[PDB]
RNA sequence: AUGGCAGUCACGGGUAACGGAGAAUUAGGGUUCGAUUCCGGAGAAGGAGCCUGAGAAACGGCUACUACAACUACGGUUCGGCAGCAGGGAAGAAAAUUGGCCAAUCCUAAUUCAGGGAGCCAGUGACAAGAAAUAGCAAGCUGGGAAACUUACGUUUCUACGGCAUUGAAAUGAGAACAGUGUAAAUCUCUUAGCGAGGAACAAUUGGAGGGCAAGUCAUGGUGCCAGCAGCCGCGGUAAUUCCAGCUCCA
């Protein structure tokens, strides 16, 4: 079998397998953000990654250079779009300066929580993966989509579910179709 | 030294000789996934035990036993 | 009710048809059988039924839409 | 000083220098000429084998213990090796002649622990695992 | 005629060597791989030799030998050559179905319409990659904290947040299905009616708690240098933080 579609690595594993202070940070940001799993966390650690291995080969360049004036415009516009970047901030520089922090908080769960349609970091996770809440013009069931700044406009629940209007689901059913 | 029984260099000697004890059945069970990292963050990193002195902070497994886990909860 | 949104149209006289881009609306159904979508389609552009071919339909994610595509022989 | 040359046209004095002195470094040279292949898994990863014998081995200083052992006779070689069988009472899932799947114990190609000179480790018997029947969750 | 090459390594060995495009790592410099999608080269059991062609030393062509495969009425014969696909045997530590089609991609032909184990489709598939369920929200009882006060235990709230073989209804996919999507047809997906959650069930494991290295300050039970652990240091000789187990805890 011959095919053309390409290979993908979406995290990284750490040199040293133990260490207090890592563990730690990594289990305060799987608190707060609500995630399971480590290597989510470090799949949000690979993508901030290559952000910075960009912003840093841009610095190499001179300032003159198209090709840092273009990539550079390129990579700050893609900032804006997500909102990793306010908008006073569009020099290559604070680009590095980025934390995992803000870049998490990017999260559709971070979303749906701060956005009072969830009770809990939690109540949001299974929310968007109930297929309880549509974003721009798709319904979302992925906990780990990048929140475009744009479509925070509409994030309101699928039309299709109960809170979006649409029929209480088969335990409602099943509960009150059973008479007295 | 004079206490002998059993041939020295038997095979399976040790394990053999253990009793067999029972694992004992757990009431309801052990939350998988996520939530389970949800638990360990609530008993290891949240805001109380933060508040802690970080050197006065108590160690994960410092009680085996119920009777630490009753003077943990007084 | 269905919708149908005619998207990219293509006037092709070597094979004397019109060459069609689809796009289904229903927002409340399942997708729509091609009977259906055909009937709509003629009753869009005037011709007959058996003029129009309807093929290669695909439902989104979360059920609101479908894109396909028709063909309409001269 | 320094006993090196450094100089534009010292290229070839440089590198040659290197592919000489590079000898030295150990694994270089078992790699370079064959090592691998003339030990006893001919390169490979693991090896099957007949068992010869059912062997204690007393364990090196300061310990006492009889490591519970066997002398395999390797399919693809025909070479004998001693192998050492882990864990509790396996030795008991040995039986004489049976085929049997064989390790490195992680030095590659050297003896760990108190076991003196056992380079290798039982992995199956039969076709299941030692794992498998010390946990039994299979049966020989 | 007596040259040609050679320490600027000739000649000759070795390669578990086909060469590239590239691959794994990478501060920089390096290191190590590339049988394998693309392009070259080579070969069709081993050698050699041919026919015919525009092109061949063809090998899903012939001739011979060496070594083999299939019939035989023994005298003869083979459209006998899996390093095509599928499948056997063998070797091994090590690798899938003797399946469906030309619908797509293209190729061939006297050719729009015929053929194609090229190719595509399905099966096998923890090689490898991507996203991701294994529960969510409250309640009653508790802990805990924070305040005030009370001078020494009572009150009150909870911008910390926990914990309960305790209660509550919602939420939904795994499962399973009418239909609709998709296909050459079949399967699967996707959209969707009728269905499908309260506890040993719709229950995650695999490895670890002496150091390296995250995790026991079990007055835990067994064994008493035995059985065994231990990559290394070491643990075990009757109070084992290291074995066999139970609990708990860690990754
Ligand atoms: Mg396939
Ligand atoms: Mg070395
Ligand atoms: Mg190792
Ligand atoms: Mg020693
Ligand atoms: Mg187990
Ligand atoms: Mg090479
Ligand atoms: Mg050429
Ligand atoms: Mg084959
Ligand atoms: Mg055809
Ligand atoms: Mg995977
Ligand atoms: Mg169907
Ligand atoms: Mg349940
Ligand atoms: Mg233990
Ligand atoms: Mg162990
Ligand atoms: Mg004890």
């Amino acid at each position: 079998g011959k095919t053309y579609i390409n290979t993908s690595k979406t995290y990284s594993t750490p040199r040293r397998p133990y260490e207090k202070e890592r563990l730690d940070n990594e289990m305060k940001l799987i608190g707060t953000f609500g995630l399971k799993n480590k290597r989510e966390v470090w799949r949000v650690q690979m993508i901030l990654a290559k952000f910075r291995k960009a912003a840093r080969e841009l610095l190499t360049l001179d300032p003159k250079d198209p090709r840092r004036l273009f990539e550079g415009s390129a990579l700050l516009r893609r900032m804006f779009k997500y909102g990793l970047l306010s908008e006073q901030e569009r020099k290559l520089d604070y680009v590095l300066g980025l934390t995992i922090h803000k870049l998490m908080e990017r999260r559709l769960q971070t979303r749906v929580f701060k956005l009072n349609l969830a009770n809990s970091i939690h109540h949001s996770r299974v929310l968007i993966r109930q297929r309880h809440i549509k974003v721009g013009k798709n319904l979302v069931n992925v906990p780990s989509f990048m929140v475009r700044t744009d479509s925070e406009k509409s994030i309101d629940f699928a039309s299709t579910s109960p809170l979006g209007g649409g029929r209480e689901g088969r335990t409602k059913r099943k509960n009150a179709k059973k008479s007295a | 030294m004079g206490r002998m029984h059993g041939t020295l260099a038997k095979a399976g000697k040790v394990r053999k000789q253990t009793p067999k004890v029972e694992k004992k059945d757990k009431p309801r069970k052990t939350p998988k996934g996520r939530s389970y990292k949800r638990i360990l963050y609530n008993r290891r990193y949240a805001p109380h035990i933060l508040a802690t002195d970080p050197k006065k902070r108590k160690s994960p497994n410092w009680h085996a036993g119920k009777k630490e886990k009753m003077d943990a909860a007084a | 009710t269905i919708v149908i949104r005619t998207k990219k149209i293509l006037v092709n006289p070597l094979l004397s048809r019109r060459q069609l881009s689809l796009d289904v609306l229903h927002p409340d159904s399942p997708t729509a059988s091609k009977e259906k979508i055909r009937e709509e389609l003629a009753k869009q552009l005037k011709v007959d039924a058996r003029n129009v071919v309807v093929y290669g339909f695909s439902t989104q994610y979360g059920g609101g839409k479908s894109t396909g595509f028709a063909l309409v022989y001269d | 000083g320094v006993g090196k040359p450094r100089g534009i046209r010292a290229g070839r004095k440089l590198a040659r220098h290197r592919k000489d002195q590079r000898w030295a470094d150990n694994d270089f040279n078992k790699r370079l000429l064959g090592s691998r292949w003339r030990n006893p898994f001919m390169g490979a990863s693991h090896a099957k084998g007949l068992v010869t014998e059912k062997i204690g081995i007393e364990s090196k200083q300061p310990n006492s213990a009889v490591r519970k052992c066997v002398r395999v006779l390797l399919r693809k070689n025909s070479k004998k090796i001693a192998a050492f069988v882990p864990m509790d009472g396996c030795l008991n899932f040995l039986a004489e002649n049976d085929e049997v799947l064989v390790a490195g114990l992680g030095r590659q190609g050297h003896a760990v622990g108190d076991i003196p000179g056992v380079r290798f480790k039982v992995v199956c018997v039969k076709g299941i695992s030692l794992l498998a029947l010390f946990k039994g969750k299979k049966e020989k």
